[PDB]
RNA sequence: GGCCUGUGUGCAGGUGGUGCAUGGCUGUCGUCAGCUCGUGUCGUGAGAUGUUGGGUUAAGUCCCGCAACGAGCGCAACCCUUGUCUCAUGUUGCCAGCACGUUAUGGUGGGGACUCGUGAGAGACUGCCGGGGUCAACUCGGAGGAAGGUGGGGAUGACGUCAAGUCAUCAUGCCCCUUAUGUCCAGGGCUUCACACAUGCUACAAUGGCCGGUACAAAGGGCUGCGAUGCCGUGAGGUGGAGCGAAUCCUUUCAAAGCCGGUCUCAGUUCGGAUCGGGGUCUGCAACUCGACCCCGUGAAGUCGGAGUCGCUAGUAAUCGCAGAUCAGCAACGCU
């Protein structure tokens, strides 16, 4: 869904928020909910939801995030700072009414296209797959 | 036999609800030497109105506590009950009636502050 | 029969309780008749101040220290369970009236 | 006046007395007997710090115990400060004396303790950051210290003018009645006049 | 209404010299001169004794009755002149407001 | 209110009549809690009334109340330097009431030595058209006349 | 050695001042919903964002969004009380079914039956039916239920201000006294009064005043204290002490407004009670200054009140009475 204000930059507090998505999920495993209010476990829900739905890339982070990829550049900018702050090597494909050469590895094609861009994303994939296949 | 009870700010009083005439006792008088009050009247005998069952179930009961508007609505609600009691398919026409609800209007705690609960002194702005 | 009556005064119905199911619990070693802790009304001793010193007489704060209270009859005295119960010691915040 | 004793508020809920007994007319004498007892102790000790005084009256005897962290410093090591103390019970009339000293666990989890060391610190000669911080630290390094704060008034460093600012980390909600509470004061000697101190620690939640 | 102005003098502790008492009513007539609602003014002339003081030697409180609203005027200086003039000048910005947002 | 109004309160029959406006013309009538002593009033006054006029006088009563009871008053408001009274029209709750209201208060200030017989009069007097009552009614309708003026405030 | 006789000595004491030197303690805006921090970015910097925008809320309560992620004191809830109900329950209290006294009467044996008292505990949670709603919050109608939508009332006073108040509750830094601002005494005053202000009570009458007869409440207090039985005194009260450390006894088996009955007939009165002259009672060593009560006589001003103004939304307001403490006895109409 969502874009933080700060995770690679204040990635030592969404660890934190990584810590309490852990307690929480460990209260719903041990199964403790009618130990306090029925309204405050369905708010528990809606936190595990709005939790969810908004991070899932730190449960198996953990590790000094490298600033490598983009999504959504020019409607979230405000990934990018965050990420050339620190300076490493950026890349999206370009979201093509914007400012080309603050990245230092950029790649043209669209901003819209499903097509293009689902195509793209399992190119990236791919690219992963065999750099880990001939690691 | 039949024993309930009714309570109405600090009126309590028991209740035994015989299938007789329409004859009352009160500790030991009647519903005119005793409540000489066609309101207090009005109100115990409106069960009676609704069901239409005046002259059937006679009454013994015992005054406590209270006066003498807490000691009708306790009875009233006392007699109420007892004929739930005797039938239960008088009941949602009861209900409906609301001579069943227990007056949940009790006294207030005189307050500090005040000349009681709520009167403040006279504000002046000197 | 004889008859033999006990009332207990106290704060802390914690320890009243505590203390007449022991008590209670030393009737029935003995085989003595108990008739248990009825319970008796409480008191409610009140007494009202003022918080602050000079004035503000508006503001107050009130105090209640109640008293619970407990009769348990004890009935068949076997001088042996008198002298069982006679030398049990308890807690302090109970004071007792053997009649 | 805003805040009042977290202990007095929940007294007879979570919290507990600290003198028990039951008396209908010896109740002004018990009274008058225990501020003259607490009184003796604050002037026949002063070095340690005392952090509570409890125990209870039956048809004859007068038990106390007591609580310091240091004991060492106040006892006779072969009975010196207990028969002082004895004796003090004797001409104030107690005439069954079992002084029974007990002291604690965790002086730093004590909020009287904490306070009392805090202003010996200040009346020796010293500062502020480091004695307020260092006691914060001391405290919230043990297991059961969940919340703190502290509310220093009078006159550090930063001549006449009564300033008072707090400090705090944890959790301190003092409107809610399953919390453990333990307060802590202190008023007592400076150059310049008096300092005051008020303290909070949080211990916990209880359900029951 | 004209000698209606209730005048209270008065000082909790002041060495209270009588031509003070001249001052007070006659300042008090001055603005009887440009508001006739006046039922009473109630007036204080306080001393504070401080050593070392803050710059502020006497003190004032004054209000005054008017045709529901009423007035307040308070004021502080080192004697009684200022303290006058002062909790006057305050009173009379009340009172030109008073009067102008009365109709 | 600024959130929102409340209920009224439910109004009991009458244990002789059959009509709910006698409980709130007692409690109208009362003061200082003496509730059976207005009702004891009320149903001597009505009985005299019985005698007065060979019939019931509850019929008599309505007949009265058909009298003084407007649904036209007066809503004053402040505007431009001059303060408006305004017409406004009366739902017939605050109608009855304020009829009732008239009808007790210009009935204490008569001269029967009794409320009970001021009361039955004047009753009597606003059935046949000439009570104070009425006569204030009146006063009220020609209050909206000359002020018919400011209906288009629609307020 | 206890003790004091004194000698002086350290001194001891101050209600002498500074609450603007201070601690504590409290009132307050305000029980109004806000007040702030870490890390984060923006900005030269003061600082900002977060806490802004849309809906909803008892409400920074919650949701949909975004350079913010979160968090703490807060609000809410866990506390008591009241409100319904189940289990246990039996005296000092209920006492039905029973029996026995029968004028004073639950009075006594007898039953835990209804109450009941005290303890534990389920029960209300938009929990459920339906309609609206980003389908989200949330709200609009329903069922049951005793209560229905923060059931009601209390307690609980965020950071902080107001140099608010309190050096006389107390403690305290400074300066002053010490043959006296200290200290022991008898008398007097703090109750003065040509006036102003503020809070209240009873009145200005027939929904009333007077006389007589009859009924139901809760609540507390009581030992060198509470006090009736019988009688005398007009009645204040008077010897007397049963009986009670107390659901027992005094507290009438706990009242008054009220119900019923008779008179008064709109008035400066059978209103109203002041003020004053008498004669007495009680507590106290002591009632002139300066006490309360009673009886007698006295019988005033006052005929619903100006401008403007205070309070109150439910057992609330308005009214009648009672009780307690501080108290030797009383200004107590006050306070709770």
């Amino acid at each position: 869904q969502r874009w933080l204000g700060g995770m690679l930059t204040n990635f030592s507090t969404v660890h934190k928020r990584l810590q309490r998505l852990k307690e929480l999920e460990a209260m719903e495993q041990t199964g403790g909910f009618e130990g306090r209010t029925k309204k405050e476990i369905l708010m528990l829900t809606r936190e595990k939801n709005k939790l969810e739905r908004s991070l899932g890339g730190i449960r198996d982070m953990q590790k000094v995030p490298s600033a490598v990829w983009v999504v959504d550049t020019n409607k979230e900018h405000i990934a990018v700072g965050e990420a050339r702050k620190l300076g490493i090597p950026v890349i999206a494909i370009l979201d093509t009414n914007c400012d080309p050469d603050v990245v230092d590895y950029p790649i043209p094609g669209n901003d819209d296209a499903i097509r293009s861009a689902a195509l793209l994303t399992k190119v990236i994939a791919s690219a992963v797959a065999e750099g880990l296949q001939a690691r | 036999p039949i024993q309930t009870v009714g309570r109405r700010k600090e009126a309590v009083v028991r209740v035994r609800l015989v299938p007789g005439t329409g004859q009352f006792n009160l500790d030991g008088r009647t519903l005119e030497n005793y409540f000489p009050n066609k309101v207090h009247q009005q109100l115990i005998k409106a069960p009676l109105v609704t069901v239409d069952r005046v002259d059937q179930f006679d009454i013994y009961a015992h005054l406590d506590g209270g006066g003498p508007s807490g000691q009708a609505g306790a009875l009233r609600l006392a007699i109420a009950r007892a004929l739930i009691l005797v039938q239960p398919e008088d009941r949602p026409a009861l209900k409906k009636a609301g001579f069943l609800t227990r007056d949940p209007r009790a006294i207030e705690r005189k307050k500090y502050g005040l000349k009681k609960a709520r009167k403040a002194p006279q504000y002046s702005k000197r | 029969g004889q008859k033999i009556r006990i009332r207990l005064k106290a704060y802390d119905h914690e320890a009243i309780d505590a203390s007449a199911r022991k008590i209670v619990e030393t009737v029935t070693r003995t085989g003595a008749s108990v008739v248990g802790p009825v319970p008796l009304p409480t008191e409610k001793n009140v007494y009202c101040v003022i918080r602050s010193p000079h004035k503000y007489k508006d503001s107050r704060e009130h105090f209640e220290m109640r008293t619970h209270k407990r009769l348990i009859d004890i009935l068949d005295p076997t001088p042996k369970t008198v002298d069982a119960l006679m030398r049990i010691d308890l807690p302090a915040s109970v004071d007792v009236n053997i009649q | 006046g805003q805040k009042i004793n977290p202990h007095g508020f929940r007294l007879g809920i979570t919290t507990e007395w600290k003198s028990r007994w039951y008396a209908d007319k010896q109740y002004k004498d018990y009274v008058k007997e225990d501020v003259a007892i607490r009184k003796l102790l604050a002037t026949g000790l002063e070095r340690a710090g005392i952090a509570d005084v409890e125990i209870e009256r039956t048809r004859d005897r007068v038990r106390v115990d007591i609580h310091t962290a240091r004991p060492g410093i106040v006892i006779g090591r072969r009975g010196t400060e207990a028969d002082r103390i004895r004796a003090d019970l004797e001409k104030l009339t107690g005439k069954q004396v079992q002084l029974n000293i007990l002291e604690v666990k965790n002086p730093e989890s004590q909020a009287q303790l904490v306070a009392q060391g805090v202003a010996e610190q200040l009346s020796n000669r010293v500062a502020f950051r480091r004695a307020m911080r260092k006691a914060i630290q001391s405290a919230m390094r043990q297991p059961n210290v969940k919340g703190i704060r502290v509310q220093c008034s009078g006159r550090l460093g930063g001549a006449e003018m009564s300033r008072s600012e707090f400090y705090r980390e944890g959790r301190v909600p003092l409107h809610t009645l399953r919390a453990d509470i333990d307060y802590g004061l202190y008023e007592a000697k400076t150059t310049f006049g008096r300092i005051g101190v008020k303290v909070w620690i949080y211990k916990g939640d209880i359900v029951g | 209404e004209r000698p209606h102005a209730e005048v209270v003098v008065k000082g909790r502790n002041v060495e209270v010299p009588d031509h003070f008492r001249t001052y007070v009513s006659e300042k008090l007539s001055r603005l009887e001169r440009f508001d006739k609602t006046i039922y009473l003014f109630d007036v204080e002339l306080d001393h504070e004794r401080n050593r070392r003081q803050r710059k502020n030697c006497q003190h004032v409180e004054i209000t005054a009755r008017g045709r529901g609203p009423v007035v307040r005027g308070e004021a502080c200086a080192d004697s009684f002149y200022t303290a006058f003039e002062s909790a006057v000048q305050k009173l009379e910005g009340r009172l030109r407001r008073a009067k102008d947002r009365r109709k | 209110p600024r959130k929102g109004p409340a209920p009224k309160r439910p109004l009991v029959n009458d244990p002789v009549y059959g009509s709910q406006l006698v409980t709130q013309l007692v409690n109208k009538v009362l003061l200082e809690g003496k509730k059976s002593l207005a009702e004891r009033i009320v149903y001597g006054a009505l009985e005299q009334a019985r005698e007065k006029t060979g019939t019931d006088p509850v019929v008599t009563l309505k007949r009265a109340l058909d009298n003084v009871k407007p649904a036209l008053e007066v809503r004053s408001r402040r505007v431009g330097g001059a303060t408006y009274q305004v017409p406004v029209e009366v739902r017939p709750d605050r109608s009855t009431t304020l009829a009732l209201r008239w009808l007790v208060n210009f009935s204490r200030q008569r001269r029967e030595k009794t409320m009970v017989e001021r009361l039955a009069n004047e009753i009597l007097d606003a059935s046949n058209g000439l009570g104070a009552s009425v006569k204030r009614r009146e006063d009220t309708h020609k209050m909206a006349e000359a002020n018919r003026a400011f209906a288009h405030y629609r307020w």
